[PDB]
């Protein structure tokens, strides 16, 4: 296939992934190993398609200060999987100690003399595992110190950025990696405004380095300066994984106005319930040759379902009538029917994937506009507790 | 397009010279730099003292 | 003598414990001192090409350490225990009944994917002992690290079979018991009720250095609130008790048992004591055949302490509880007795440069007989920047 002549010696194989949210509701008694499975499924994943390196968008750990279990859980599964005998065929050309300057081990975890590295592990702080404290630490710190993530894209100054990058080459193929932690957005904006924000590039073949940028800062606006414009950003960067939002675009999509692509991997576990969150999770496999680039998105198969769907009685008057006494009656008919529905597509897609979790999330958004009431959500719920991984949040009324 | 540019090829007064493993395929390009050392009994079967080889002191 | 004994048949084990890590790590003072100590005690390891260290527990003060005592610990781990020193001792146990609680049981060293020069063997100390639904504790993560080898984990709590870790080097051999902290009374019931077993090999049996480390009180603080060491068999060798902070490194025959116990007490002062005024050591246990020789080495980092309880009823010319002025001549009698105790702190540090700058000082009173005590901050001002606790410098009592 094409795919096979384009893995060669001189072709990048980077797997591309982000917020993990490893732990998150672990205490809960039906997701509680979600986040586990899923960062087992993905581990798996890297192993078995013989990925060069793994690129991490950050917020790995989903608390700031990890749980026990958590720390244990993911420690394991990295030394299970990450820790091997297969070759690594790309080189180092930067000052790793300029990279991993906070690490008293300044260099590459592979390149340690006494670790069998097989699978290196690259991140970047996320916001909910940002450094802190008088000692400025972080989970991610810990993993490193421990010697199987390689940490990168520390900010030592906070008055002004010097974004360094970790210059990758296997064979003929170079690639020049620029990290940037999870900042607040409203400082890196007035940085970004103040002219605070510098990149270095190599001045050896200038050319010949495909430009990798990688972020973890909200791509919506919500605020006046509570996001980041693409704008910003120059259009020698070829591409940019954009990681902290957590719904999935990971197709690359090219701006015609800065001339660069830009990938959303989006998150691997269902945070939250949005309409974002209910696209299918993925992850991407970033293959790059020479200057040109393609990514391939790979399902998920143990990441628990999310279905929703948005209901407006007001554009059913022939279906819901509010001058009808019996309306509420009606409504949850439509609703208890609209739900199985939901739990048949599950079902249906469930039934070709043995990993997939039994029980999927379900919300439904009802617009209730035109007098109409809401109803006994709790009651209602009552008929799915068995069947659903968020009984008390089948549905959801607003206007 | 053009930015700061800073010479970042790590190159001293000598050039780094790249680790390497035994060539398994034409010049295999491994920069690894981990050997597990051997213990005693490597590559032996283990005499291994268990089950009913141990016995309740009483 | 010791380089005789030091023989391609013969371990080399350095035994420490209550090391606390990170204990009042937040202080600007000694914050700074529990990782100081551990890196000494590693370096020291590192230097006499010690077999393996084994830890006596509580390698971490608190039960969910701070991610700086976490971090550090591992850094100071990674730079004094991976290497390209080959360990030149060998398992005979089965390995999965000993660390089975791991994804990857076995000793970590044996893993090939990890360059392991020095292992380190340890048990769950009270402090660090495994909590909550999963029954992981710090070590556990060092040990799914793949640095520090938990060993002497019990999976049920009515029954506790201790099988033993049989280590072999040359023709010396060691059988290392390892019972991890358990709450006190709960073991005392467990031994009166005969729950407890300690597994032998059969073969060489009278060949096996019988070696038994625990973490338990060890003085009668109460009814059963201690573990008396007639409940121990003969047939142990040597007893490395680790709970108790006194440090008596030298071994000491009980003439009952006929078993060697020896107790290295902590590495860094936790609390004010009597106990913990005595100088810190680190032992550098050596084994061979049957016949064992633990040789003592001082730290140079930890804090030092000096203790001393006066008696004012035992000084009548001195001070007459009629004197009105008794009080000052007792503030300017303790304050000489202070003065001393620096004297003596800076005349012994004198000779170690590593030494930390400002000693601990703890002066207990017995102030009985109608005495009075004075203003303990107003008093204690004078050294805010001469002593390492001067809000506590003094101590009041009947
Ligand atoms: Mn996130
Ligand atoms: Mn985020
Ligand atoms: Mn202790
Ligand atoms: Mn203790």
């Amino acid at each position: 296939s094409t795919a096979d002549a384009l893995d060669d010696e001189n072709t990048f194989k980077i797997l591309v992934a982000t917020d993990i949210h490893l732990g998150f509701m672990e205490k809960d008694a039906v997701r509680g190993n979600d986040t586990f499975v899923t960062l087992d499924e993905i581990l798996r994943l890297a192993q078995e398609n013989e990925v060069d390196f793994i690129l991490l968008g950050g917020d790995l750990f989903h608390e700031n200060k990890p749980s026990r279990k958590t720390l244990h859980t993911c420690l394991e599964l990295l030394r299970k999987y990450c820790m091997g005998d297969r070759p690594v065929q790309f080189e180092i050309l930067s000052d790793q100690s300029v990279n991993f300057g906070f690490s008293k081990f300044p260099w590459v975890n592979y390149q340690d003399g006494n670790l069998n590295i097989s699978i290196p592990v690259f991140s970047i702080h996320g916001n909910n595992d940002d450094p802190t404290g008088a000692d400025a630490l972080c989970a991610l710190d810990i993993l490193s110190c421990a010697g199987f993530v390689n940490h990168f894209g520390r900010s030592m100054s906070v008055e002004k950025i010097d974004i360094s990058p970790v210059l990758l080459q296997k064979g003929s193929t170079k690639i020049a990696l620029y990290g940037l932690g999870s900042i607040p957005d409203e400082r890196l904006y007035r940085m970004f405004v103040n002219k605070k924000v510098t990149m270095l590039r190599p001045k050896e073949d200038e050319n010949s380095w495909f430009n990798l940028f990688v972020i973890h800062q909200n791509r919506s606006k919500h605020g006046s300066t509570n996001f980041i414009p693409e704008q910003f950003l120059d259009d020698f960067i070829d591409l940019v994984i954009w990681g902290h939002e957590h719904e999935c675009k990971i197709a690359p999509t090219k701006n015609e106005q800065q001339l660069f692509y830009i990938s959303q991997p989006g998150s691997s576990v269902v945070t939250s319930l949005s309409p974002g969150e209910a696209v299918k999770k993925h992850v991407g496999l970033l293959r790059i040759k020479g200057r040109k680039m393609n990514m391939h998105k790979i399902p998920l198969h143990t990441v628990r379902q999310f279905f929703m769907e948005d209901i407006v009685l007001a554009n059913h008057p022939d279906i819901f009538n509010p001058d009808n006494p019996k309306v509420t009656q009606a409504i949850q008919s439509f609703c208890l029917e609209k739900i199985e529905e939901m739990l048949e597509n599950a079902e249906r897609e469930r039934l070709g994937n043995s990993h997939q979790p039994e029980k999927p999330l379900v919300r439904l958004r009802v617009d209730y506009s035109g007098g109409f009431e809401p109803f006994s959500v709790l009651r209602f719920s009552q008929k799915f507790v068995d069947r659903v991984a968020n009984p008390k949040d089948i549905i959801h009324f607003f206007r | 397009l053009l930015t700061e540019f800073r010479s970042l090829v790590i190159k001293n007064s000598t050039s780094r010279n790249p680790s390497g493993i035994n060539d398994d395929y034409g010049q295999l390009k491994n920069f690894k730099k981990f050997k597990k050392v051997t213990y005693p009994g490597a590559g032996k079967l283990p005499h291994i003292i268990g089950g009913s080889d141990l016995i309740a002191h009483h």
